[PDB]
């Protein structure tokens, strides 16, 4: 968000976030401009530097989204962790077995994993991953549509997996997750796979929930969340003994309750 | 000439579990002593492994280590894992049978980790691999490994043949004291360690504190002879009895809910490879296989 | 069919809407 003008330091009830914005696009203009966000993880993230008395400036990610080993080198908050340039990159990451071999991760939080996002336009719709039509599907009805994003996670995991489905996604690329969707209600979309988490999250709170995912309530590749850190970093036990505390206490589901609900979801 | 060092590893792993009928199934082994009748519906061998277990399960006996006959879930994956790596098991079932809390020893006021911990605590310890449950107090003494699968509790009520059954523990019927049916723990472990947690819980603890029994199948044959129903334990469990015994549905919510995990000792070298291993299979979606081939199917 | 909202307490309530 951004200062509000009446008192303008910020509303009372997020944090300022410093970012990196760029003025046009070939002018390379840093104002470094100060804003403050809200969300979820920095719920967390106050709630474990209140019980762990550290301070902290944190600012946005500048280069990329997520993070992908192109060209060996890495660009987002791997790049920058990988590179001993900010400790803890608190955000929607996904456990992966080469992202923990660069970077050490922490336990989870919150769960979450590979769904499919199919609904009906007007018996579960397809209820299969290594189903029958989504295996060959070009001899098999009209071609179906694709939802995906290069350089995410579930892209390289259905690629090493079986790259033929992947072959025929590529087909078919998205540039921002409301685009995806826009596209699947206009009808030029008809299938997206994505992280569990934020799927639900979108078909929870969806006008008139006139979509509903592919199975109900079923997962393919169950990895939960996580906190990067510093190889070796002197803070591992001391920030997972604390969260494991959080979520004996139940401040979690209380925190998910109050955040992560629905519009309409389950009351039906 | 070349200097020694103080490194073998011995490569002679000697792992402790639990028994758990859904995970860890024990039995008696067969005249022949060598056990037989390996076969799966959809047909492969039934790998099964000769554990050493007390067989005097009662509290005072001429305890016999017979060799018992034992497969399961967990055996399955430390076949696997055993595979993945490098070594050989020995493994034998637990001695004492509790899952293992905090416990001051008896006539004394030290602290010591009695049931399974102890073991790890001892020589044995090794790669316990069983349905343990994750929490602050055991992390505190021993490290884990990444979770393989996510259950949360979903209290189970024997069904009814007009039903106003709890919905969530903070019901009023459940929350505050009642006398119809009385709560159990079972065991007093991997739960009793929540209760104590939060003192909300701690307001109704006489009711599950007087009358937790001491066994899974104790509470189970409870709830099946009617003595009580009321029943609060692992989320995985109660699906596949409730599955299996189609005659009992599980209604409940999902709250505490957290994973399971690998247990280990201290400091060791199998932990980075083993972590290592478990997320890459999976991410290899064996996992989803060996749990589709073995728990997804009970009579309903 | 349609409910009684039970104030702010109503979730529903407590989230705006366009058509509310």
């Amino acid at each position: 968000e951004d200062i509000d003008p009446l008192t303008e330091t910020c509303v009372r009830n997020t944090v300022p976030c410093r970012k990196f914005v760029k003025i046009n696009n070939s002018t390379n203009e840093g104002m470094n401009v100060k804003k403050c966000c809200k969300g979820f993880c920095i719920d967390i993230l106050k709630k474990l530097s209140r019980t762990v008395k550290f301070t902290y400036d944190l600012y946005l990610v500048t280069n990329g989204k997520h993070g992908k080993k192109v060209n060996n080198v890495w660009n987002g908050m791997i790049g920058e962790v990988v590179y001993q340039r900010a400790v803890m990159a608190v955000g929607s990451l996904t456990i992966n077995e080469e992202r923990s071999e660069v970077v050490d991760f922490s336990v989870p939080f919150v769960e979450t994993g590979i769904s499919v996002m199919v609904s009906r336009s007007n018996v579960d719709q397809v209820t299969g991953l290594s189903d029958k039509k989504f295996q060959r599907p070009h001899d098999y009805s009209p071609p179906f549509r694709f939802g995906t994003v290069p350089n995410g996670s579930t892209e390289r995991n259905i690629r090493n997996n079986y790259p033929y489905m992947h072959q025929y996604m590529t087909k078919f690329n998205q540039k921002g997750v409301e685009d995806a969707l826009v596209s699947l209600k206009t009808g030029k979309l008809d299938a997206f796979i994505y992280d569990a988490a934020v799927l639900n999250y979108k078909a929870g709170r969806d006008e008139g929930c006139k979509l509903v995912t592919i199975g109900s309530g079923y997962i393919f590749a169950t990895t939960g969340y996580g906190i990067a850190l510093q190889k070796g970093s002197p803070w591992k036990r001391q920030i997972d003994l604390a969260l494991l505390q959080f979520v004996g206490d139940g401040e979690m589901e209380e925190l998910e309750t109050l955040w992560l609900t629905g519009i309409c979801h389950n009351e039906k | 000439t070349e200097k020694p060092r103080g490194y073998q590893m011995s490569t002679r792993l000697k792992i402790v579990t639990i028994h758990q009928e859904p995970f860890v199934y024990v039995k008696p082994t067969l005249s022949d002593g060598t056990c037989k009748e390996e076969f799966t519906v959809n047909g492969d061998p039934v790998k099964k492994v000769i554990c050493t277990g007390p067989n005097d399960t009662s509290p005072g006996s001429p305890r016999h280590t017979v060799p018992q006959c034992c497969y399961g879930f967990c055996i399955d994956l430390l076949i696997k894992l055993a595979r993945t790596m490098n070594f050989t098991y020995e493994v034998h079932l637990v001695a004492d049978g509790k899952f293992g809390t905090q416990e001051r020893v008896n006539n004394s006021n030290k602290k010591e980790w009695n049931g399974m911990m102890g073991e790890l605590l001892s020589g044995q310890a090794d790669m316990i691999v069983a349905p343990l449950t994750i929490n602050n107090e055991r992390a505190q003494y021993i490290e884990f490994s990444k979770p393989f699968k996510y259950q949360g509790l979903t209290i189970l009520v024997k069904k009814e043949i007009p039903e106003e059954r709890i919905t969530g523990i903070n019901d009023p019927r459940l929350r505050n004291p009642s006398d119809k049916f009385i709560y159990a723990t079972v065991k007093q472990s991997s739960v009793d360690i929540y209760f104590r947690r939060q003192v909300e819980l701690s307001t109704m603890y006489r009711h599950m504190e007087k009358h937790n029994y001491e066994s899974a199948a104790e509470a189970i044959q409870a709830v099946r002879d009617n003595k009580l129903h009321a029943f609060i334990w692992d989320s995985a469990v109660l699906e596949f009895e409730a599955s299996q015994k189609c005659d009992l549905v599980t209604t409940g919510e999902l709250f505490f809910r957290s994973g399971f995990g690998i247990g280990m000792r201290k400091d060791s070298p199998w932990k980075q490879n083993v972590s290592l291993s478990i997320l890459k299979s999976h991410e290899n979606g064996f996992m989803e296989d060996l749990d589709k081939t073995w728990v997804r199917y009970q009579e309903c | 069919p349609e409910e009684r909202i039970t104030g702010i307490n109503d979730p529903r309530l407590r989230n705006p809407s366009d058509k509310f």
